RNA sequence: GCGUUGGAUUGUUCACCCACUAAUAGGGAGUAGCUGGGUUUAGACCGUCGUGAGACAGGUUAGUUUACCCUACUGAU
RNA sequence: GUGGCCUAUCGAUCUUUAGUCCCUCGGAAUUUGAGGCUAGAGGUGCCAGAAAGUUACCACAGGGAUAACUGGCUUGUG
RNA sequence: AGAACUGGUACGGACAAGGGGAAUCUGACUGUCUAAUUAAAACAUAGCAUUGCGAUGGUCAGAAAGUGAUGUUGACGCAAUGUGAUUUCGCCCAGUGCUCUGAAUGUCAAAGUGAAGAAAUUCAACCAAGCGCGGGUAAACGGCGGGAGUAUGACUCUCUUAAGGUAGCCAAAUGGAUUAACGAGAUUCCCACUGUCCCUAUCUACUAUCUAGCGAAACCACAGCCAAGGGGGCUUGGCAGAAUCAGCGGGGAAGAAGACCCUGUGAGCUUGACUCUAGU
RNA sequence: GUGAACAGCCUCUAGUUGAUAGAAUAAUGUAGAUAAGGGAAGUCGGCAAAAUAGAUCCGUAACUUCGGGAUAAGGAUUGGC
RNA sequence: AUGGUGAACUAUGCCUGAAUAGGGUGAAGCCAGAGGAAACUCUGGUGGAGGCUCGUAGCGGUUCUGACGUGCAAAUCGAUCGUCGAAUUUGGGUAUAGGGGCGAAAGACUAAUCGAACCAUCUAGUAGCUGGUUCCUGCCGAAGUUUCCCUCAGGAUAGCAG
């Protein structure tokens, strides 16, 4: 959303910046890894059916099957035409809408829709 | 630093978390 | 008028005997160093006459080779 | 020259803003202030932190950190700004060539000039003042 | 800019043809002024700009074979075809008109006059009236309790009628909407809407 | 002498990647013919300055034009 | 024991002083008072030095725009 | 509403007439404006909050009135403001503003009073408002690092890391503004779709084309072939055959022209810029 | 009459034949159309065209202020006797 | 600056009249049936309110590398669009007249003229600056250097020939 960086003044001695999201270049940052982070616009992206198992992955079925309605899922494509089934976004006679289940779900789980973490380190 | 009270910073009520839905 | 003239209130202030070193517009506020630091942001335009032969260069801008001794 | 105006804003007829074309030395705690305070740039491309110093004795060539620049002709308003602007005079870390004085205060600072135009070229040379 | 254009008064000037006319106390005569007389309220009708209703009160003129008609600001409480007792001697009742000195100490009036004479000119908003909170008979002056809550002393010879102004809760509902608003101005004056 | 291509990318695109092909070499004349970014004018929204009018380190957004005259070129008496 | 002492300019155009019998005050006079005028004493000490901004809302009169060698002008080797 | 029969390449058979969906920013909506480049996130809206006023009052108008609007009015009203539905909603009297306990003679105009002088004139005390000194003022004018210890807070000593097994203590259902609807507002993506394209081709009515009649305008120093050199004309060469018609938009030309800057002038706006002044 | 309709079209009473015309149908244009295969690969940008359009029936999600979304969406018919 | 004229266009208040097809959604109120001791909770009906909505007359002109651009038109034409029961559109009358009026506020309207409307006078304003400056012949015939106002501008001045 921010493009360049902006001067903001507060207590008349301090100035806030803000500058755009910076990511540093890796190989072990396949896009799989990106994607599940603010960083990628999942409009984009050519085939978002595809990363339904790393959200799977990630969250733990109670969490889904409370947001989400009716679940029991297995082979997440059924996940993704059962979803579409129950709330109408199916295509023209009858295919369900594979690309835009799956990518309202990608928007769900980057835009915090849903609730997920990642474990902290052991206790010590 | 001073002290952190986490106490505070009422979670966001998602969906979620509610078990007002089920479907066991 | 009358109490809140520039003269007046040099004199309240009891600061008008320097005289000269008043920079434009030296009102209430915005005190001499305040003035000048104001202004930069309004001078660093060149000045030429009718011709015009560029009577005043621009700051930082002198146009002149010094001796670098 | 070395003074190029920079226009800012939609209408660019209020540049009231100075570059520093020219390789500079701006120390260690530089810092940039906010952009509507800053009138001299100096771009950090332009920054110099390691000086080419040939030492007159043994022919021998080292590179050794800027430390400060004292004195640079010409308006030494520049050395305030920290130009290079070949003549100038600037302090070097000679701790490497292991100068010694006598008294045992081993010497790890000393001036040197630059000898050759930062401008034109990639890097620093400099003569060691012994 | 707009507030000394008001001064004017070239657009602004109020929207008095529905107005159903001046709302004003009896004259005060000797008839008032020593006795009572009886009205009788013919009816009661609601006025353009005003959120109080009217109340039309006729009394015979003591000097003349015919009927004055009065235009009252209705009380809470009075219905027509009741009796409008206006004098010194008129009881404590509601929608009569009586002096101040008359009515006890802690009485609540509306319409009270400022001065003798005056025919009515304070507590008159729809739901106002002022509450008489002590007597001075020593150069008698009436204490009372403005609807603002600033407390005035003023001559006890002003008249005033018992009971509170009707329409009271008139404020208390949302207008919800710029049409509600701008049908209430069209008839008060050229006020709205209020550019900033 | 003959060829030097089809495309993704503006939270920038002073470049870039992958598909074929023998190859995808570098440059000038630029082209008020059309153009998207940029110079952009009275609109409007967030931040800085300034006690203010207002503009700026930003940013976002809505906003004449040929010819039938001459020559030039393609055809035709 | 050396590696240092201090510093703003403006007034000779402002502050005074005396008329032994200096002149005038224009109807005659005296005294206050006012103006000239010729000599003296202090003068840069006393005092401050003419009164600010925007215009993209703009308006009118004039000069420039719009570009590719001053000096063959450029290229592979800091 | 229902059952047979029947023509189909058809069956709202001509006209007629939503495309739909997944999201973000923006404003609540309905609505209105820059007539002639800008319809919007702009203006306005109900809602919310503050301020002055009880009639010898506030906002004002007026050359002035025995004048006028609010006012056929009275605090649930008028007048002046900031925000713009519902829901959300650390600390400053340290400065600066607001209001004056308090001084009492510092600053004191006019008028008045007491002295010197033959009198102009000079001096002196007193002194209105305002200005100085001095108090209060918390949703504001803006400032800050917090806790305690120290005959008074100015001053002087000292320091701040516990959290636990995918959903919680707590709070009067919910713990949000990540707000529904609405939009000729802007933006991202998907199904359908199609000549945007690969790559263009064809058709219909009128122009353009010739003719019957009528008949201009912009523009015009004069005209119209090119190459090189000259810090369309001049010099050196290529060339060069009347009169012409239809496409033509490279130049000449004009339409354009205003753009964008530079130098002398005017005025729309603003504050302790200067001189005044309505009002008080 | 058709038609939900003062929606579009035809006709009835009534009113007009008024817009300079004649001869072809070159290029380029003005307005409206068709297209083999791919279906946005063109363009800064789905700019412009196209696609569903009425009626009846099945059915209709997230959200929500519970009022709305909604004609959501996604599907089957329409003639005559 | 002075003296005068304008609300027939357009801006607003007011008085008095006129106009707004056909459809979609279904609020209060009310009725019948089934539950609950009652409040009340459902099923099936009437109802036609929404500053509701699609869609005509009407108002406006968001969009087109659209039409024409000395055009039909100094703002029109085709498609397309917002709205269409009200803060609706509008006829006539009346009031507001210029540093003013008006303004749901764009510096917008105020008779094709508006960040200050139109007519007459001072007025042949101010000319810094751009342009021009009309017959013939003969003789003579320059200047671009110096000095001073702190300066730019404005200029005085030595100088060049009769």
């Amino acid at each position: 959303e921010t493009k360049v960086w902006q001067y903001i003044t507060l207590m008349k001695r301090i100035f806030l910046i803000d500058c755009p999201g910076i990511v540093p270049p890796s190989s072990k940052d396949s896009e799989e890894d990106i994607l599940f982070r603010g960083v990628v616009r999942v409009e984009h992206v050519t085939h978002p059916e595809q990363y339904i198992p790393g959200v799977l992955k990630r969250c733990q079925v109670k969490h889904l099957e409370r947001t989400y309605e009716i679940s029991g899922w297995k082979d997440a494509t059924e996940f993704i035409e059962i979803l579409a089934r129950k709330q109408g976004r199916l295509l023209k006679g009858g295919e369900p809408d594979e690309s835009g289940v799956s990518k309202q779900i990608l928007n769900d789980f980057n835009r915090g829709k849903i609730p997920w973490f990642v474990l902290p380190p052991e206790k010590e | 630093m001073g002290k952190q009270d986490l106490g505070k910073l009422q979670t966001r009520k998602m969906k979620g978390l509610k078990s007002k839905f089920d479907q066991g | 008028g009358t109490g809140k003239k520039e003269k007046s209130r040099r004199i309240r202030e009891g600061d008008t005997k320097d005289g000269n070193l008043r920079v434009k517009g030296e009102n209430f506020y915005r005190d001499s160093k305040r003035v000048k630091f104001l202004n930069m942001y309004t001078s660093g335009k060149e000045i030429r006459n009718k011709k015009g032969n560029l009577i005043r260069a621009a700051s930082f801008q002198d146009s002149t080779i010094p001796d670098a001794r | 020259e070395m003074f190029k105006v920079i226009k800012t804003g939609k209408s660019r007829s209020k540049s009231w803003k100075r570059m520093i074309t020219k390789h500079t030395f701006v120390g260690e705690g530089f810092t940039r202030r906010p952009v509507k305070m800053e009138r001299i740039i100096r771009p950090s491309a332009l920054r110099q932190k390691k000086a080419n110093v040939t030492h007159p004795e043994l022919g021998v060539t080292v590179f050794l950190p800027i430390l400060a620049v004292k004195k640079n002709p010409q308006s030494p308003m520049y050395t305030q700004l920290g130009v290079l602007t070949k003549g100038t005079i600037i302090e070097v870390n000679v701790s490497e060539l292991g100068m010694v004085t006598a008294g045992g205060k081993v010497v790890w600072g000393k001036y040197a000039q630059v000898t050759n135009e930062p401008d034109r070229d990639g890097c620093v040379n400099a003569v060691l003042l012994v | 800019i707009r507030n000394q254009r008001k001064g004017a008064g070239s657009i602004f000037t109020s929207h008095t043809r529905l107005r159903q006319g001046a709302a004003k106390l009896r004259t005060l005569d000797y008839a008032e002024r020593h006795g009572y007389i009886r009205g009788i309220v013919k009816q009661i009708v609601h006025d353009s700009g005003r959120g109080a209703p009217l109340a039309k009160v006729v009394f015979r003129d003591p000097y003349k074979y015919r009927l004055r008609e009065e235009i009252f600001i209705a009380n809470e409480g009075v219905h027509t075809g009741q009796f409008i007792y206006a004098g010194k001697k008129a009881s404590l009742n509601v929608g009569n008109v009586l002096p101040l000195g008359s009515v006890p100490e802690g009485t609540i009036v509306s319409n009270v006059e400022e001065k003798p004479g005056d025919r009515g000119a304070l507590a008159r908003a729809s739901g106002n009236y002022v509450i008489i909170i002590g007597h001075n008979p020593d150069e008698n002056k009436t204490r009372v309790r403005l609807p603002s809550g600033a407390k005035k002393v003023i001559s006890s010879d002003a008249r005033g009628v018992i009971g509170v102004i009707a329409g009271g809760g008139r404020v208390d509902k949302p207008l919800l909407k710029a049409g509600r608003a701008f049908h209430k101005y069209r008839l008060k004056r050229n006020s709205w809407p209020k550019t900033r």
